[PDB]
């Protein structure tokens, strides 16, 4: 009935309980024991229980003339394997796989000798420190780039704890009324990148830099400056396991996608331009029609590990039962390798 | 039969039971002899700090749910009203659970004929992570290696795996910002007389549960469990009844003193309240957690009230509206404050308002069977 | 400083009282804005709180005398609500003198005039909210 | 008085004002905190939802003001209308 699980809505590692009645998810319950949020959730955390039921597609779909028609799993895994071996396939994944599934995806990427692949994320490959968010209050100086409270409310909670602890918090964004702008010790509405960087020159060594993805072009320079001068960088990634997937799969830095295979079990992928073919492996087609569709289990219907932005890793047993006809991404990968 | 001392005729249920296992034996009888369809209780997770609601449709392995959990400040009223309002149920309720269930029954969200309330005496609960940190800091032990908790002596007592007991003044822990939740310190009701039965260990011997029978439904429960040979029961001393009465009175006096402390003399100022309200992210966790806020559609989400920008809402059109809607029925369960992502002390203001209303009109939320005088149809 | 005042008046007596004051041409300050309801029982705390949140510096409610309600029991329910609202308002920095509720009969134009004048003086003295 | 009383009886019909309470069944939770507030007993409960009798309702609006969730609403005195008037009075 009541089962522990992770909130998939953002990259904070908040724990929730799913209340299941007769095999279906019916509600949410506070997961007070979880250390990231201690049973506190934003609205999305309390709404996450509806995801496994909303517009769920649970049967493989191969695009017949014009539209998508049902098909058995073997007839899709074939017509996918041939596509891998023959055509120029680029594999793109969101930060919604389990860590083990990401390792398997790396194995596949090597086996089929794909040249372009990786994780969809605006952040680069960095030596991010493993920061405990409960330690955010310890930092004397915290620089916040982007609206961190809105991006991850339960990390903004720790920023508030830090403010109450005496830390001086400086916020930077292109807007001057965001939640961080309102609640920061000092806010700057910069229009030129150096504007923020100069102020970052005033930080002491060992200061915290909480950076969101709202300002993409600043991530590179800020990480370069933080690599120098010894700052601890805390990113706010896009997906609930962007960090875990990035551990194995590099961020995709190509822009010539055709015949792409999108692996988005969490349905978090933004509309991606596909010049050629479009294989979609998700829990709900919605969006546009894909050439092939492989329904998968939801984040809470799997067994596996997820890593939050801070670096907290959580091992999960399924909170629900996967609907008939859907396979975990691990099963798809293993069968594709076997074929 | 206003008073009894009871214990499970079984031996495993007695062993793993907190105080002779009368509650578990009663639930076992209720399921086996088909008084109800199911039992809603608690079960510990992967440690004593993780409590999870469980719905047992049969008594096999019921013993896994015995024992108290002071680090499990759970609420069952909204669970029953949202999911189990159709089935014949028996539930274990702390006084706040019974108060929420009574506020919901008078609003026809729960059928009183369907729900049997085996209430438990309650001296307060603690938050799990906070309890772990307190034990780490002030007991000089790992939060792990602890297997029980208790607040009998006025001391918070943890029972280490080996068998040792470590007790520290709950007054001293509370003075340091730890111990029971603030709403529990203000709580005025320790004996759930708004339940069919009230079970505790105040007037009870070791290995026995003191049970006060509040209603004839409770009397039927007790006599059915005793005739069916699930619980053995006898009469209290009537020297122990006075000890229990004195304990209840002393706890009530302490609750009144803490009410004065938190609601008047350490109450946040208007500037401090402004600083708090500036934080609110409009997540509605407080309303969702509140058992009295049961409505299918909430007025706080209407266009003319809902704050549509990504900024702190005006506390008037959110907090004052919710206060006008239900603050006369606020049971001081502290669920709103527990779940707030922004760490706002909401239960303080709601309890203070309810106290004003109760002082004026004499309505006590969760205890009176009738609706608040606000809803009276008479010319009174 | 010119305070902003919002008024709620029942159709049968208090609105009638304001009409009586008008017909007799009893002058009073123009700050109040009257909104008509059938009964003072139609008024609830959400309206008062919305008024104060939208910029009102005072809120007046007028009803039939107890025992004179056209719908025979509505003003009782309003009276209960009004006491609770007086409880709630000071918790958010709104003095309970900014929230006035009175029983005005349809023929009590002079009482309505005096209430309006005095409430205006009170709210103006309190200053902007 | 005879003439004045004869006029309506000759007409044979009178109009009832439709300013009455209406319940949204999809929103009403059957809490019933509205029934006792009607001095004329116009509100009953059918199928777990509040139901208003037009013949008994007089249109005071007390029940509508009492309903927290807003399932009950008075015709011609809806909550949105009064809220719009309050907003316009100050803006
Ligand atoms: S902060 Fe992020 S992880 Fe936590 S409840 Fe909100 S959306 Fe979910
Ligand atoms: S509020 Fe009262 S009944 Fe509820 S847990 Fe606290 S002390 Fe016990
Ligand atoms: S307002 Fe808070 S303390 Fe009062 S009943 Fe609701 S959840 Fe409990
Ligand atoms: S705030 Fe009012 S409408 Fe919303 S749930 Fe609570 S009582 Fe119902
Ligand atoms: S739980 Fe806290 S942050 Fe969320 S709406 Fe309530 S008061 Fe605001
Ligand atoms: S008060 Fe509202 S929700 Fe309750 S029964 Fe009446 S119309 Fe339905
Ligand atoms: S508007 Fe008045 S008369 Fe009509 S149902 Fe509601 S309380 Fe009764
Ligand atoms: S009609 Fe004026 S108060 Fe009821």
């Amino acid at each position: 009935m009541v089962k522990h699980t992770l909130c998939p809505s953002c990259s904070a590692g908040c724990g929730v309980n799913i209340v299941e009645m007769g095999g279906a998810p019916v509600g949410t319950y506070p997961y007070r024991r979880h250390p990231v949020n201690e049973g506190k959730t934003c609205r999305a955390g309390r709404d996450c229980y509806e995801i496994p039921l909303m517009d769920r597609v649970t049967s493989p779909g191969v695009k017949k003339s014009g539209k998508l028609s049902g098909v058995n799993w073997d007839e899709a895994l074939d017509k996918l394997t041939e596509l891998l071996s023959s055509e120029d396939i680029s594999i793109l994944t969101t930060g919604t796989l389990t860590n083990e599934e990401a390792l398997k995806l790396r194995e596949i990427i090597e086996n089929f000798n794909v040249k372009k692949s990786g994780l969809i994320t605006v952040f680069p490959e960095f030596d991010y420190p493993e920061i405990d968010i409960r330690n955010i209050r310890d930092y004397d100086n915290i620089a916040v780039i982007g609206d961190a409270i809105t991006c991850a409310p339960l990390i903004g909670r720790r920023i508030f704890h830090a403010m109450a602890a005496g830390a001086e918090v400086r916020s930077y964004d292109r807007r001057d009324e965001t939640r961080m702008a309102v609640n920061s010790g000092f806010h700057i509405t910069f229009s030129d990148e150096r504007e923020v960087l100069n102020d970052l020159q005033q930080l002491p060594g060992g200061s915290l830099i909480i950076i969101t993805p709202e300002i993409p072009e600043i991530i590179g320079p800020v990480l370069e400056f933080s690599s120098e001068n010894e700052f601890d960088v805390l990113p706010i990634f896009e997906d609930f396991n962007t960090r875990g997937v990035m551990q194995h799969l590099p961020p995709v830095n190509e822009g010539e996608f055709d015949s792409v295979w999108l692996i988005d079990p969490g349905a978090a992928a933004e509309p991606v331009d596909v010049s050629g073919k479009f294989v979609l492996q998700s829990i709900r087609t919605e969006g546009l029609t894909p050439d092939i569709f492989l329904p998968v289990a939801a984040w809470c219907e799997k067994s596996g590990s997820y890593t939050s932005t801070a670096g907290y890793t959580m091992k999960l047993e399924p909170a629900l039962q996967a609907p008939e006809g859907v396979l975990s991404d691990m099963e798809i990968f293993e069968r594709i390798l076997r074929a | 039969m206003k008073y009894l001392l009871a214990r499970a005729t079984d031996e495993e249920i007695q062993r793993k039971g907190e105080c002779g296992g009368a509650v578990t034996a009663i639930f076992k009888y209720m399921l086996d002899k088909e008084v109800v369809d199911a039992v809603l209780t608690l079960e510990r997770g992967y440690d004593v700090y993780d409590g999870i609601p469980v719905l047992l449709e049969d008594s096999s392995g019921i013993e896994s749910t015995c024992g108290s959990l002071h680090c499990a400040p759970t609420m069952f009223g909204d669970l029953i009203s949202r999911y189990l309002s159709d089935m014949r149920l028996a539930v274990a309720v702390k006084p706040c659970d019974a108060m929420a269930i009574r506020e919901l029954e008078k609003r026809h969200q729960i059928d009183p004929d369907k729900v049997y309330k085996i209430g438990l005496n309650c001296g307060g609960t603690l938050a799990p992570v906070s309890a772990r940190e307190m034990i780490e800091t002030f007991y000089e032990i790992d939060p792990d290696d602890v297997v029980s908790e208790e607040i009998d002596r006025g001391k918070f007592i943890v029972e280490l795996r080996d068998g040792s007991h470590r007790e520290i003044s709950i007054d001293y822990l509370e003075e340091e910002g730890f111990g029971r939740r603030e709403n529990c310190q203000r709580c005025e009701i320790m004996v759930p007389r708004n339940a069919d039965l009230a079970c505790g260990n105040w007037g009870a011997d070791d290995g026995w549960t003191f049970i006060e029978v509040n209603t004839e439904r409770g009397q039927e429960i007790i006599e059915g469990a005793r005739s069916s040979g699930y619980i053995e029961a006898r009469e209290p001393s009537e020297k122990m009844v006075k000890i229990r009465e004195k304990i209840e009175n002393a706890m009530i006096s302490m609750a009144r003193k803490f009410q004065d402390k938190y609601l008047d003399e350490e109450y946040p100022s208007l500037d401090e309240w402004d600083e708090y309200w500036k934080r609110c992210i409009n997540c509605f966790a407080c309303r969702d957690a509140c058992p009295v806020c049961f409505c299918r559609e909430c007025e706080l989400e209407k266009d003319y009230l809902l704050e549509s920008d990504e900024k702190a809402p005006d506390p008037l059109t959110f907090q004052g509206v919710r206060l006008s809607h239900m603050g006369f029925s606020c049971i001081n369960c502290g669920q709103c404050e527990d779940v707030c992502p922004m760490d706002i002390p909401i239960a303080r203001i709601y309890h203070r308002i309810q106290k004003k209303y109760r002082d004026r009109t004499g309505f006590t939320a969760g205890v009176s069977q009738e609706l608040p005088p606000m809803y009276s149809g008479e010319k009174d | 400083f010119e305070p902003k005042i919002v008024g709620f008046c029942c159709n049968w007596c208090s609105y009638g009282g304001a009409d009586t004051a008008g017909t007799a041409r009893m002058q009073y300050p123009p700050n109040v804005r009257i909104i008509r309801v059938m009964c003072s029982g139609r008024v609830n705390a959400s309206m008062i709180l919305k008024a104060f949140s939208e910029g009102a510096d005072g809120v007046f409610v007028g009803g039939c005398h107890i025992g004179d309600c056209h719908y025979d029991s509505g003003n009782y329910k309003w009276k209960r609500r009004a006491r609770f609202i007086e409880d709630i308002l000071p918790e958010f920095g709104i003095d309970k003198e900014r929230f006035r509720w009175e029983w005005i009969s349809a023929s009590e134009g002079e009482k309505f005039q005096k209430t309006m004048q005095e409430f205006y003086e009170t709210v103006k003295y309190l200053g902007p909210l | 008085a005879a003439a004045r009383a004869a006029i309506p009886m000759v007409k044979g019909e009178v109009e009832i004002e439709p300013i009455i309470a209406v319940t949204d069944s999809d929103v009403c939770g059957g809490c019933e905190v509205c029934i006792e507030l009607c001095p004329f007993g116009a509100i009953s409960i059918e199928e777990g939802h509040a139901n208003v009798n037009v013949a008994l309702c007089k249109g005071c609006g007390t029940c509508v003001a009492a309903c927290p969730s807003g399932a009950m609403d008075q015709q011609h005195f809806k909550t949105e209308q009064i809220m719009a008037q309050i907003e316009a009075a100050l803006n």
